[PDB]
């Protein structure tokens, strides 16, 4: 297999800027490469082929270079419409793509908002419990969640979930959900949420006391 | 004045409007806003006794020996040398695009594989090595070949 | 124009084999290759392998030969792709595709989601997330539904900003579950009610909830 390797999966631009995104082939594929832009929800769409002649309909401030192993496709002019994921192709025989690079916009630290949610009495009557922490509008999309209860820190019992950078904040935000037996949760009084992030001086926690 | 290498960038724009024409004619009967589209497009259309016999030499050769994306490039060298050995003029100038038309087109069809720009570069680095682009370049370049 | 118009979501069980179809409008399909790509969630692209709708032959990822089966009918210009032995591992976004004489996939079908799951369609719960608290924050716990999409609006629409709806993940027991949350200043907590209203299609449940300060 032809391998398409896009060392980066996440790359920081401004708009006005440019930006260069590269794509190494694991072989020679001379000048068949291909570069394809998606948008969340969307099909696919061709940017650049024959690895520099630009598709019909792609404005002027997209244009690819390279030949043999090494490609790159540079955005000039940066508009909010370009914000989205971009992977490479090789389309000899047994075709492969790259992983894809998103592009977000470059911003200044923002330290999250922590929130904890202690489970709802209406689910505790239904025989479970979810305990929910939320990390609010923070800029480094790179964030770690440490579940504590008791002091006890927990593991594999969590699930996260992350939005996509805002159009308006170009922030991020993140939610823990901590899910436990109702009997688990009520043998335990300490919920804690610690939060680590580029932002916060020390790691941040945000706790509850059962019944409190 | 036409260099050489001018003629070989024309012969990019020239080779892509004529597979396009020579195409959409084949579509058409099996049931451009450039200088070097238009010579692609009238280079396309002409249908001699000539040319409809290199096109019949093309097409059985490749139905025989069915070209791969592996050797295209031996396949191509040796049609395309076979096609100067004797001289230069513009009735062989178009057969050459006509077989890298049937190249493209054989290892697309049958080969599943898109190869229009690795003949592209075939033609482009024959015509330069060959002094095909050179012979051309003397006559006033590719704009020579509109009025024949 | 040239358009490529996929087949309808598919929801099958482990085990089955589906079937999609691509229908070619605006061009000669006997005479231009069909592509297809699969796409996990979340996840890159991946190629499955290509046919020749004119001659049938075919061509395929190695690690796709014996489970995809790329055929093709010449009288309706449309190409099939049949998947079989369906298992999680090929819930994804199926697109067909038609290339141009470069090899570059010019043109794209809207892509079918093929969904290969055991749970049985089921409406959500809805919880409320209460603040308490310089910003309060409160939100709605939509859990245990099946399957996607649900959609959640906060006052029937009239709140929108500091609103975020998060991505679903998908539990143990195969069913989604996500918290939708906003961000409000403390003082509005008394001066404003805070209705989200979730809506699962699939199940036909709708459930608006209040989210009471406590």
């Amino acid at each position: 297999d032809i391998v398409m390797t896009q060392s980066h999966k996440f790359m920081s631009t401004s708009v006005g800027d440019r930006v260069s995104i590269t794509c190494k082939a694991s072989q020679d594929v001379g000048t068949a490469v291909a570069w394809y832009q998606q948008k969340p929800g969307q099909s696919p769409k061709l940017l650049i082929y024959w690895a520099s002649t630009r598709h019909t309909g792609v404005p002027d401030r997209f244009t690819g270079s390279g030949s043999g192993t090494d490609f790159t496709l540079t955005i000039s002019n940066v508009q909010s419409e370009d914000l989205a994921d971009y992977f490479c192709q090789q389309y000899s025989s047994y075709r492969t793509f790259g992983g894809g690079t998103k592009l977000e916009i470059k911003r200044t630290v923002a330290a999250p908002s922590v929130f904890i949610f202690p489970p709802s009495d209406e689910q505790l009557k239904s025989g479970t419990a979810s305990v929910v922490c939320l990390l609010n509008n923070f800029y480094p999309r790179e964030a770690k969640v440490q579940w504590k209860v008791d002091n006890a820190l927990q593991s594999g019992n969590s699930q996260e979930s992350v939005t996509e950078q805002d159009s308006k904040d170009s922030t991020y935000s993140l939610s823990s959900t901590l899910t436990l037996s109702k009997a688990d949760y009520e043998k335990h009084k300490v919920y804690a949420c610690e939060v680590t992030h580029q932002g916060l001086s020390s790691p941040v926690t945000k706790s509850f006391n059962r019944g409190e | 004045s036409m260099s050489e290498e001018q003629v070989a960038q024309d012969t990019e724009e020239v080779f892509r409007s004529y597979v396009f024409y020579r195409h959409q004619q084949e579509q058409e009967a099996e049931g451009p806003s450039s200088t070097m589209g238009q010579v692609g497009r009238q280079l396309a259309i002409i249908g001699d006794d000539i040319n409809r016999r290199y096109d019949s030499e093309f097409q059985t050769m490749l139905q025989h020996l069915q070209p791969t994306a592996e050797n295209a490039y031996e396949y191509f060298t040796k049609i395309a040398t076979s096609l100067f050995e004797s001289g230069i003029n513009w009735g062989r100038v178009v057969a050459l695009l006509g077989f890298g038309y049937r190249l493209a087109l054989h290892v697309y069809q049958h080969g599943l594989t898109g190869f229009l720009g690795q003949v592209t570069r075939f033609v482009v680095d024959f015509m330069l090595h060959h002094s095909i682009a050179r012979w051309i370049a003397q006559r006033g370049g590719w704009v020579a070949a509109l009025n024949l | 124009e040239v358009k490529l118009v996929e087949s309808g979501a598919e929801l099958v069980r482990p085990g089955t084999s589906v079937k999609v179809s691509c229908k070619a409008s605006g061009y000669a399909f006997t005479n231009y290759l069909i592509e297809w790509v699969k796409q996990r969630p979340g996840q890159g692209l991946e190629w499955i392998g290509v046919i020749n709708p004119g001659s049938g032959g075919t061509n395929y990822n190695e690690k796709f030969k014996g489970k995809a089966t790329l055929t093709a009918d010449k009288s309706s210009s449309t190409a099939y792709m049949q998947l079989t032995s369906l298992t999680s591992d090929d819930s994804a976004v199926y697109f067909c595709a038609s290339p141009s004489l470069y090899g570059s996939f010019d043109y794209w079908g809207q892509g079918t989601t093929v969904t290969v799951s055991s749970a049985s369609t089921k409406g959500p719960s809805v919880f409320p997330l209460a603040p308490s608290s310089g910003t309060a924050a409160l939100g709605c716990l939509v859990k245990d539904y099946f399957p996607e999409p649900v959609t959640v609006s906060w006052n029937s629409g009239a709140l929108t900003s500091g609103v975020h709806t998060f991505p679903a993940v998908l539990q143990s027991s195969g069913l989604y579950s996500l918290s939708s949350v906003v961000t409000v200043p403390s003082s509005s907590l008394g001066t404003q009610t805070y209705i989200c209203n979730v809506n699962h299609k699939p199940s036909n449940t709708k459930v608006d909830k209040r989210v009471e300060p406590k």
